[PDB]
C-alpha cells in the first residue's frame, strides 16, 4: 500500500 | 454526550495520556469531546484529533483487508462453501468503520471547518474530510460510490486550491495534503498519471523551497518529500 | 446475550477470522458466547478462548502500566501538581481492565471448571483462573489484596498438583502452567526462591522427558523450556 | 518483565 500521512 | 461533564482541558490531558498509553478509542472519543465544547482548536489539538481517529481508522482498514481478502477467496471456483460467515463479520467491520468515518466527518461538518479561517487550519480539517471520504470509498460498492468519490475530491480539491495561494511548498500540512490527494489519484479514482503527475510536481516545488528553511523545518518537510519518493518508486 | 442468536459453530469461525484480523476484543466476544452455549469446549477451542483474553487483557496491562509510572512520577518531590486527571484516568483503565478479569473467572465458574474433568481441561482452566487472578492482583491495593493473591496461589496449586499427577514433565500445559506461577511467586508473592526453585525444577525434569516426544512435541515443549530458562538468566 | 504464557 502506498503512504498517506 | 458522555465526555459533556469534563473540562476541555482535562479531555486535552487525557487524550495525551491515552496517547502515550496507546490507547487510541480512547483518545479520540476525548478529543471527540473536545471539539464538542464548541471551541476552535490549536495547531497541538488539532494534530491530536488527526492522530487519534487516524489510529483507530487505521485498525479498521487493516482488519477490513484481511476480512475482504478471506472472501474474495470464497467467492473463487474449487472454494468450499462456508455459509454467510466471513460477509457478515466483514460487514460488521465495515459497518464500525463507516460509523467512525462519519462521526469525524460529523465533527468537521459541525462545526470545525466553518469556523477555520487560517490556512493551516482550513486546509488542515479539508485535507481530514477528504481522507475521511477516501476511507468509505475503499469500502462502496453501491449507488452512492460515485459520489462518495467525488466528495473526496471536492475536499482535496478546495485544500489543494487553498494551500497553493496562501502556504509555502514546503509546508508539511501542503506537503502530506498533496501526498494523500496524489494517492486518492492513484487507488481511488484509477488515475494513475494524475498521482504521479502530482507527486513529482509536489517534490520538484518543495526541493527549490528548501533553502528557506530552518535546520527543523527542514527535517519536517523532507521526512514528507520521502514519502513521495517512496510512493514514486512504487508507481514507476 | 449479544451473541445468544448466534450459532455456536459461527462464533467459533468469526473466533478465527477476529483473529487473523487481530481484532481480539471481537475474539473475545465471540468466544464469550460460544462458551455461553453451555457445551464443553475442545482442545482448539479452549486455546481461541484464551488467545482472545490474554490479548486483551494484555494491552489493558500494559496501558495501566504506563499510567501508573505517570501517576507514580507526578507524586514525586519537586513534580508540579496537575489535578486528578492522571488518577482518574488510570482508574479508568483499572477498571476496565478488573471488569475482563471477571468475565474470564465468570465464565470459569460459570460453568467450565466444574465441568472439566479431564487433565488437560481442567489444568488449563484452572490456570486461566489463577492467571486472572494475578491480573487482579497487580493492581489490587484495598482489604481483598491478599484474599485476590490467595485466590491466584490456590488456583494455581491446584492445577499444579493434578499436572504433576495425571500429565508427563514436557506436556506444554503443565509447563505454561509452572512457568506463570514461577512468575506468580516472583512478581506477586514476595517469593523469588520459589520462584528460581520452581522454574529449575520444571526445566530439569522436562530435559529428563524430552527422549520420549517427537519431533513435533519436542519443538513445542522446547519453546516452553526456553522461557524458563530465560526467566532463570533474568532472576540469577 | 518475565515471559508468561
Ligand atoms: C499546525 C500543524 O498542523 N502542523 C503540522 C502538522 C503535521 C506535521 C507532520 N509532519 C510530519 C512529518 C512526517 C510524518 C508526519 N508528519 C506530520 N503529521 C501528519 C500530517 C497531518 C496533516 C498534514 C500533514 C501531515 F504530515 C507537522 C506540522
Ligand atoms: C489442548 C491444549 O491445551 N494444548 C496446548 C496448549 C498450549 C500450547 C502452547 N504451546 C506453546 C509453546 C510456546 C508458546 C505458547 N504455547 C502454547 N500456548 C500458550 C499456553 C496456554 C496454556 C498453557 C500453556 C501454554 F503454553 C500447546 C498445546
Ligand atoms: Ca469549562
Ligand atoms: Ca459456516
Ligand atoms: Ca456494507
Ligand atoms: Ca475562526
Ligand atoms: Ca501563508
Ligand atoms: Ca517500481
Ligand atoms: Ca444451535
Ligand atoms: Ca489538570
Ligand atoms: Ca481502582
Ligand atoms: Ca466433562
Ligand atoms: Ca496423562
Ligand atoms: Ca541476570
Ligand atoms: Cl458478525
Ligand atoms: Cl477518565
Amino acid at each position: 500500500f502506498p503512504a498517506t500521512v | 454526550g458522555a465526555m459533556g461533564s469534563m473540562e476541555r482541558a482535562s479531555l486535552i490531558q487525557k487524550a495525551k495520556l491515552a496517547e502515550q498509553a496507546e490507547r487510541y478509542e480512547d483518545m479520540a472519543a476525548f478529543m471527540k469531546g473536545a471539539v464538542e465544547k464548541g471551541e476552535e482548536l490549536s495547531c497541538e489539538e488539532r494534530n491530536l484529533l488527526s492522530v487519534a481517529y487516524k489510529n483507530v481508522v487505521g485498525g479498521q482498514r487493516a482488519a477490513w483487508r484481511v476480512l475482504s481478502s478471506i472472501e474474495q477467496k470464497s467467492n473463487e471456483e474449487g472454494s468450499e462453501e462456508k455459509g454467510p460467515e466471513v460477509r457478515e463479520y466483514r460487514e460488521k467491520v465495515e459497518t464500525e468503520l463507516q460509523g467512525v468515518c462519519d462521526t469525524v466527518l460529523g465533527l468537521l461538518d459541525s462545526h470545525l471547518i466553518k469556523e477555520a479561517g487560517d490556512a493551516e487550519s482550513r486546509v488542515f480539517y479539508l485535507k481530514m474530510k477528504g481522507d475521511y471520504y477516501r476511507y468509505l470509498a475503499e469500502v462502496a460498492t453501491g449507488d452512492d460510490k460515485k459520489r462518495i468519490i467525488d466528495s473526496a475530491r471536492s475536499a482535496y480539491q478546495e485544500a489543494m486550491d487553498i494551500s497553493k495561494k496562501e502556504m509555502p511548498p514546503t509546508n508539511p500540512i501542503r506537503l502530506g495534503l498533496a501526498l494523500n490527494f496524489s494517492v486518492f489519484h492513484y487507488e481511488i479514482a484509477n488515475s494513475p498519471e494524475e498521482a504521479i503527475s502530482l507527486a513529482k510536481t509536489t517534490f520538484d516545488e518543495a526541493m527549490a523551497d528548501l533553502h528557506t528553511l530552518s535546520e527543523d523545518s527542514y527535517k519536517d518537510s523532507t521526512l514528507i518529500m520521502q514519502l513521495l519518493r517512496d510512493n514514486l518508486t512504487l508507481w514507476t
